[PDB]
RNA sequence: UAAAAU
RNA sequence: AGCUGCUCCCUAGCAUGCUACUACCG
RNA sequence: GCGGUAGUAGCAUGCUAGGGAGCAG
């Protein structure tokens, strides 16, 4: 029955971290500004590792609302941030207006408690309960084929033994112990103890790195939803989708409800789905869909910084740009700035949505939330961080039939994922180059400028305990100048100076092992990270597409193109209606072309092949759907203005600066 | 938030909110409502006023289509037209609608004041709908006339029964009924915490009132008692179902040859099944409730329901009830409420055996074959209604006699209702009867009915063993001496100075007096003890002095009066002053001053 | 269940973690299983222990939701069966 | 909503919404069933009428498509097209209908209306989606004629059972019979409010008619009863499979010396084996059944399923099957009608026994191995579309006798039937060669039987077992106390007394008669149970009982007659007025006073 | 004027 | 049965803007 | 013969809304 263990704690840092010269305060609710927050739940992590693991997650407590007992949640304990106690619980009232119904359908406590005990062999991950009396599995079907267009691709050569480009990307298929043995995937997550004097200052650089943007609070009349229609997680998938809710509710009750956590926590229930879609390893692909109740919060307090972000140009952050009109040649020209002697590299995180500790979670979480100075308070903030870490990160996933626990790692499909990779990204890159600077034999170099760097970086990271601002500065104007970073959410290109990089004064890539290694609990071959020494063709790859430097008219320019085997795969294998009779889904292929315009100008053959095959096969299309409808009516239509759709000018205007 | 027209049925989105239930008007019926009275306020999705802030203005005789919005006549935008025209109004459905004439009676309810008889004498007389809005109506005029009350301050806590309760000032004090059961608090600063229900009643003296709680939670002297109180829901079933006939019974097993001392009800049993419901008239005690047991037994394979809306009532059934059945029952009443004790026989929530005992309000949606309510005499068309939409069963019946008491209906004070519109069922059992009447008595002695039937009844019912010495002192009333607004009959009482003596073997007689407070002032020069009609419905006291109060029909209430009759067992004494009431309770003729 | 008022009770102020009124106070468990050495080491028999409680079989499926005996599984019968069973067992006294 | 052409099953969008049934038909065909017809109203994805409200030409051959709409010949837009056009009418994919020749018979059919044997001779002999269709717009003709009929009201209750009616005045009044229900309605003002279905049937005299109901309602004066119509779904599965051929034996599996009793036949049940389908022609149930049977039998893991048209067919089948199969056996036979009581041994629906016996119109949708239809003699090709479509199997076999009773097929009043036309497999029979038959009888007594080839067959026959006890009064018809039409002659039971008690041990016997009504009340003054000739023809006794009505065309029917005086096995006799049968006849009649 | 339908 | 981001296509609607010719006054 | 107020139809822009489809993480 114990939950609180504070002194314990207490005794424990008593026994080993006598002189650690700081205060310790097992409850993050008594922290100061958020460097404290940081500082605490660190050793939380450590801590948290010893006392039983069924005695986290909700505290629930009996109430009674008209002379009528419920169990709902009052609180939490975090094995990172201690005890909290929700603010404004009320005992005893007559009825129940619409937030607090919600409030208390989206809970599990009354959920699990009416639930019958489950214990599976299947998880290693920690089970909790069982809604049913039967689990259920689901599968995958297999893709459905489009045989005509196949065979006319066949016709017109392709496919022919030893060619170049073939068939690698399909529909594969899932039995039935998918969904678990995927899900199982998080015994990856490790509970891991970050160094925290370094992190200290990583997060004040990678603060620098997000100075020209803004955010804040908004009022519910000005968040905007594109697409209403997407299921509303568990169980509110049991009555429609998002827009039933989204207006059921005044903009008050959304006004109120956001406002209600700012004060009290709300836990939540993630369910698992199994994305269907074409791809090339056969290890099935999951989504996470996250409750309404979070969403419809989360959106309020983060939208406008995200939309500050979405459409900003020239960014270290490149989300939102497009790469149509020549913006790809934008992105890659001023990823190049002035290095002295650039050279490419890219890299890849192996499992990197499990293996994410939590601690960098939680950073990233706070660096964003940094924008709040005005819009909260300051216990507000740490309420709302503490509702969305109790949200994705440690929440109950209901998997097939039951309810587990999530140990950690970012869950796949929340409301701020693409960015807060991001950040964590940046992070990691950060830690690598202090790790490669400081790691060096100081009395070697010999640019004095750099030496004086390193010893005044030591310096300030372990002596001083208070943040220095200039020296701040100084650094991430040298990073800027000689370490140039293109970031996606978890996708990196870094132009680098490589003489510099052979001194080790920036990180090669065995510091990103090491730093994977000891602060990720994962190791990541040289068999996927790429380097590249000839700018001349543009980097390896990038968000799965090459670069390749084409004359368009007087000048040259760099443009994507994909890898021909997907477009293919794209052509031959679709979900039934769609593609089979494609003579009413031109515009399938009309995207498809758009995609695959570049293969025009490559050196290789077979490749503008593919371009040529798909403008004659739309060219077919249209020409046999004509037909039809002549004899089905006897006039064929007045003005049908989609010849221009196989003339190739059209889709070179996709690629040109000027809209 | 859309619906049919009270009147003319037709799909509707209107509500009059100047009604106080806000029920649902069609186009035309809404109009003919605002252009006859002084309703002037009508809600669609929306209300409808002038929507510049600062205007005030709500009626729709003056407000104008906006834009998309409504505008005063000041404040109406260019192009802006009024609302009502055509004797229609702006709704949904406006092409379909068929509105009807019939506006006025339902104007008067809309208007009524509850407060007197002809507004009861038009509802019980109007068509079904009406009927319902007029029972929704009254009921929520009583609600709001409750919430007039307030609270109180706690003088001390005597005992569990004996408690100190004065009542908050510039308030009209909730009196000493069991009807005031009150929500209790305990401030601890802070709290606003309900550590149960309360009610009061007059016991032996006061001011010490007596009290009884759902809960024994101990009073102190800071409580402090809240009235509880809440919302009327509304109703959807009629009050009663068609009557329906059959050439046979519909599913009923009748019994082959058990227990045939309820023979003469089984000719009766039968003719349950050959209809969809029926009626009973009978006095207490009699074959009223032992026929419906024994109907039971006739049928001892069916799901049946018994319900009432007193506990006392449910408790008078339950028992004797469980006698002839196994037990193997059910009569699962109250799971967390009831103010006194109640059903003690099995478990509160799975509706297992197939007869079941409860009261109206805790009746949940349950089925059976047939359903079975005494207490006819005193429920609302409102209960009927609630009790069709509790229960679904195939058969149903009604057991009762007008001759007693109805519910307090409080607002009655210019005049009074006569059985003859009690509600719907005694309507028609008055107006058509009760197609089956109910003999004999069992309990009271013969003369105590043989002269009692000489005035409800037509000298119905029989009974036997007359004996003992139930005689009507009919004395003169004295001067009105009245301490509180009830009677003080202390004079009538100095009918018993010169007889609490001369009745060495009736010492174990009970005061009755319908003025409470002359229950008080008795209890005053008291000793014998006292109970009041009030607290009755299926008891009796060996020996028993009936004590008449001002001549006023409050004393004499034929109906208050039979009922004090009906629960005696041995003898009686009767004290008016009786210009004719003493020529219908034909006994040895006594005086006061002499002792014969 | 009154037994959950009475832990409820036993606390110092009310509040509990949720994780542990299932594993007490639930009256039936279920349990997955993946293939016969692991059956064999837990609910094997008729009855089991477990979370300090004493717990026994009756009724167990399988992955097509078709009912099964205990005699048919065996060590070598098992490569017959929809193989990661489900078993439902109540809460002995 | 398109389709294929009825005569060339080209794409189309029409349906001749003159023509009753809707058929599609492809441009040409439309257009020449237009021009040559009455038929006018063509329908398409929309009607055709002139879109300008008021004009209702709707002579298709006169209207114009306007701007997307449809206009006459006056209202039309500027600018149109005329729509019948180049002996084409313009519909979907006009430029692709091929059209054919088969319109003359076409229309003939569309335009008969089921009266002489003509519009039937070509029914049967067109191709077979033009019978299909055929077929649909009889049974649609057949069921709106039924409407008709008149209406039905009560005029006095008499019993719970026993009541008077009121027939309409100048209407048809249709029989009493187990195969009509009528819908009851009663009207309160206002409230016309179905009570249930009720069949009838006459009581003990005029006009007391008993009645069996759905409840147990209470019945009144203002109540009437309408006979309830029904639908008829569209078919689509053809008549016959076409026929094949195999090199060897497949699905199958025979025994090994199992029932040697069988034997002859096991040569057909190879070549039964080898086909697709085949028939079977044999004088009345004698290897008819027997090998059916027999068949069954032999090839055991065969799963199988029997079914027929007349009830009592079937149930004589399934009795005769349980004489000899595991059981192991069903006749998943009726749902909730069953009229007439049947079949009493297993369930009527899990479809998971091997041997699955059932009606034709009760049959699931389900799959076998082989399937035998029964007694084709009767059948319509209407519902050897239903099988073939709701079953599905392997290998079908069809048996009958062309001689025996066909489907009543009322509608018909002019001229006859021959035999061959009956429907599909009885030309087939008749035409090229009944593939397999068979010829001796064993169930019958060997006089009938050299009576019976001495008639309708050409003296081809033998069998066993002759006398006795066999007789013909040519006894005077009496009063045709004939109900309605139904035949009944009281007098002629006035010889049955006769035989109700010189009857030494005919007591056990069956009686048939040529009509319902007199079989009814040969119940009445009963001496046995009885049936009608069509509900015979399956099973045998030892003694049969029959009566005659008058010498109407439906009684001297030489084919009814045969199949009566056919069911018996050692005794029988046959009571007709008779001018000249009994001159065919070989037993020994008597005189009134001469019954020993 | 003879059979006879989730 | 998710969170975003970009892109194409179709449709409606509003308003603008503009064009001109047709109607009133200057 | 010009200027201001009313129509028409056309054109351009854009903004909203609605709907379909594809790619990237
Ligand atoms: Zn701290
Ligand atoms: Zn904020
Ligand atoms: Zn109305
Ligand atoms: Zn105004
Ligand atoms: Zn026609
Ligand atoms: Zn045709
Ligand atoms: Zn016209």
């Amino acid at each position: 029955l114990k939950y609180d263990f504070t002194e314990e704690r207490l005794k424990l840092f008593d026994r080993y971290f006598k002189y650690w010269d700081q205060t310790y305060h097992p409850n993050c609710v008594n922290c100061l500004d958020d460097r404290c927050i940081l500082h605490c739940a660190n050793f939380n992590v450590l801590f948290s590792t010893v006392f039983p693991p069924t005695s986290f997650g909700p505290l629930v407590r009996k109430i009674f609302v008209d002379g009528v007992p419920f169990v709902v949640s009052t609180g939490y304990h975090f094995r990172e941030l201690g005890v909290v106690h929700n603010q404004d619980v009320n005992l005893h009232s007559s009825r129940l207006s619409f937030k607090e119904l919600l409030v208390y359908a989206a809970d599990p406590a009354m959920h699990a408690a009416s639930g019958n005990l489950l214990l599976d062999k299947r998880t290693t991950c920690f089970s909790v309960a069982a809604l049913t009396n039967n689990v259920a599995f689901q599968t995958v079907k297999p893709g459905n084929f489009n045989k005509d267009f196949y065979d006319f691709a066949v016709s017109k050569g392709f496919f022919k033994e030893g060619s170049s480009v073939e068939l690698k990307h399909f529909f594969f298929a899932q039995d039935g112990n998918a969904a678990i043995s995927d899900y199982d995937y998080y015994r990856y997550n490790l509970p891991t103890m970050c160094d925290i004097r370094q992190l200290l200052f990583v997060v004040e650089v990678v603060d620098k790195y997000f100075d020209c943007y803004d955010g804040g609070c908004i009022n519910a009349n000005q968040v905007i939803v594109n697409n209403l229609d997407k299921s509303a997680g568990f169980p509110f998938n049991k009555w429609g989708k998002a827009r039933l809710y989204y207006d059921s509710m005044s903009y008050e009750d959304q006004d109120a409800l956001f406002a209600y956590t700012k004060r009290n926590v709300i836990p939540t229930i993630t369910q698992m789905n199994l994305k269907y879609a074409i791809s090339a390893k056969n290890r099935a692909r999951t989504v996470a869909g996250v409750s309404i109740c979070s969403t419809m919060t989360n959106r309020q307090f983060h939208q406008k910084l995200l939309k500050s972000i979405a459409a900003t140009r020239g960014a270290t952050v490149v989300i939102g740009t497009s790469k149509f009109y020549g913006g790809w040649h934008n992105m890659l020209k001023t990823v190049y700035s002035d290095v002295e002697n650039p050279h490419l590299m890219g890299w890849d995180y192996p499992k990197c949505d499990r293996a994410m500790p939590n601690m960098l979670r939680i950073m990233a979480s706070l660096v964003l939330a940094r924008k709040h100075t005005t819009c909260c308070s300051l216990s507000h903030r740490f309420y709302r961080l503490a509702n969305e870490c109790a949200q994705v990160l440690s929440e109950m996933v209901m998997c097939g039939g039951s309810l587990y626990v999530k140990p950690g790692g970012t869950s796949s499909g929340d409301a701020t994922t693409a960015y807060a990779n991001s950040v964590f990204n940046i992070c990691q890159a950060v830690t690598a180059n202090v790790n490669a600077l400081l790691s060096t034999d100081g009395n070697k170099i010999a640019d004095k400028y750099v030496r004086n760097l390193q010893h005044r970086l030591y310096e300030c990271l372990y002596r001083n305990r208070d943040v220095d601002t200039d020296f701040v500065n100084e650094f991430y104007a040298y990073l800027r100048k000689h370490f140039s970073m293109m970031i996606l959410s978890d996708d990196a290109v870094v132009c680098f100076n490589s003489t510099y990089a052979s001194q080790g004064l920036v990180a090669s890539i065995k510091n990103f092992k090491s730093v994977l290694y000891y602060q990720n609990n994962v190791f990541m071959s040289e068999a996927k990270c790429w380097t590249e020494t000839d700018l001349t063709k543009g980097p390896h790859e990038f968000c799965s597409q090459h670069t390749m430097l084409v004359k368009q008219g007087d000048d040259y320019v760099y443009l994507p193109y994909p890898d021909p085997s997907r477009i293919l795969g794209a052509g031959c294998f679709v979900d039934d209606i769609v593609k089979t009779d494609g003579t009413l889904m031109i515009e399938r292929f009309v995207s498809l072309a758009i995609d695959a315009y570049p293969l025009t100008k490559h050196p290789n053959q077979e490749y503008a092949d593919v371009f040529h095959l798909y403008l004659q096969y739309i060219r077919k299309l249209h020409d046999e759907l004509t037909g039809h409808m002549l004899d089905m009516y006897s006039v064929m239509l007045t003005n049908n203005n989609t010849s221009r759709y196989w003339e190739p000018e059209f889709y070179e205007a996709m690629y040109t600066p000027h809209t | 938030a859309v619906g049919a027209c009270v009147l003319c049925n037709s799909q509707t989105s209107l509500r009059c909110g100047a009604c106080i239930r806000r029920p649902f008007l069609c186009c035309k019926c809404c109009y003919d409502h605002v252009i006859s009275t002084s309703h002037k306020l009508v809600l669609s999705v929306n209300p409808y006023v002038c929507n510049a802030p600062g205007c005030d203005v709500t009626d729709v005789t003056q407000l104008y289509l906006g834009g998309m919005s409504y505008y005063c006549k000041s404040h109406k935008p260019p192009i802006s037209f009024p609302l009502c025209a055509n004797g229609q109004v702006f709704g949904l459905y406006k092409n379909t609608c068929v509105g009807s004439d019939n506006v006025t009676d339902f104007n008067a309810i809309a208007t009524c004041d509850w407060t007197n008889a002809g507004d009861y004498i038009l509802a019980n007389t109007c068509t079904e709908r009406l009927k319902l809005f007029a029972a929704e109506t009254l009921k929520a005029t009583e609600e709001t006339f409750k919430l007039s009350y307030g609270i109180a301050t706690v003088r001390e806590v005597l005992s569990d029964r004996e408690l100190h309760l004065s009542w908050e000032v510039g308030k009209p004090r909730p009196p000493l009924n069991r009807n005031y059961v009150f929500t209790g608090y305990r401030v601890t600063k802070n709290s606003k915490v309900q550590i149960g229900e309360y009610t009061f009643e007059k016991g032996d003296y006061g001011d010490a009132v007596v009290y009884r709680g759902t809960t024994t939670y101990k009073l102190n002297v800071g409580d402090y008692f809240v009235l509880t109180s809440h919302t009327v829901m509304p109703l959807s079933a009629p009050t009663l179902v068609p009557q329906e006939h059959y050439v046979r019974i519909t599913g009923l097993y009748p019994t082959l040859n058990i227990s045939d001392e309820f023979s003469s009800n089984v000719a009766n049993y039968q003719k349950v099944g050959m209809q969809k419901y029926s009626t009973l008239q009978g006095p207490p005690g009699t074959g009223k409730s032992h026929f419906a047991i024994g109907l039971a037994l006739y049928y001892p394979s069916a799901r049946i329901v018994y319900t009432a809306c007193s506990h006392a009532a449910v408790d008078a059934l339950c028992e004797k009830a469980l006698k002839y059945l196994p037990i193997d029952k059910c009569s699962r009443i109250i799971p967390a409420r009831a103010r006194v004790e109640c059903f003690d026989k099995f478990k509160v929530n799975s509706t297992l055996e197939q007869y079941v005992f409860c009261t109206v309000n805790a009746l949940p949606e349950t089925t059976a074959d047939i359903v079975v309510f005494d207490e006819i005499s005193m429920a609302t068309n409102y209960d009927l209604s609630v009790v069709n939409a509790r229960l679904r069963a195939k058969h149903y019946v009604y057991i009762g006699d007008p001759a007693q008491l109805p519910a307090p209906r409080t607002l009655l004070t210019k005049g009074t209702l006569e059985p003859e519109y009690f509600n719907s069922v005694c309507r028609l059992m008055k107006t058509i009867g009760p197609d089956m009447f109910l003999g004999t008595c069992r309990r009271c002695p013969a003369e105590i009915v043989d002269t009692v039937s000489a005035l409800v009844y037509d000298n119905k019912l029989k009974a036997h063993k007359d004996k003992s010495a139930q005689c009507f002192k009919m004395f003169y009333k004295g001067v009105i001496t009245h301490d509180v607004s009830s009677a003080i009959n202390r004079p009538q009482i100095g009918v018993v100075r010169e007889f609490l003596t001369r009745n060495p073997a009736w010492r174990k007689a009970v005061f009755i007096s319908p003025y409470n407070s002359q229950n008080a002032v008795a209890s005053k020069i008291l000793g014998l003890p006292t109970q009041t009609v009030d607290s009755s419905q299926g008891s009796e006291y060996d020996y028993v002095i009936f004590t008449q109060t001002t001549e006023t029909a409050h004393s004499c209430n034929v109906n208050r009066f039979n009922v004090a009759i009906t629960r005696a067992k041995v003898g009686i004494l009767c004290i008016m002053s009786d210009r004719d009431l003493y020529d219908k309770l034909q006994f040895t003729s006594l005086e006061i001053p002499r002792r014969n | 269940n009154d037994a959950l008022n009475n832990i409820i009770n036993n606390a110092r102020d009310g509040c509990v973690p949720l994780n542990i009124i299932p594993l007490t106070t639930a009256a039936k468990l279920m349990v997955v299983i993946p293939d016969y050495n692991t059956y064999k080491n837990t609910c094997d028999g008729t009855t089991f222990t477990y979370a300090s409680a004493l717990w026994e079989i009756q009724q167990v499926v399988d992955a097509d939701s078709k009912i099964v005996q205990l005699s048919e599984i065996s060590m070598d019968n098992s490569p017959n069966l929809a193989w990661p069973l489900i078993v439902t067992a109540l809460r002995a006294n």
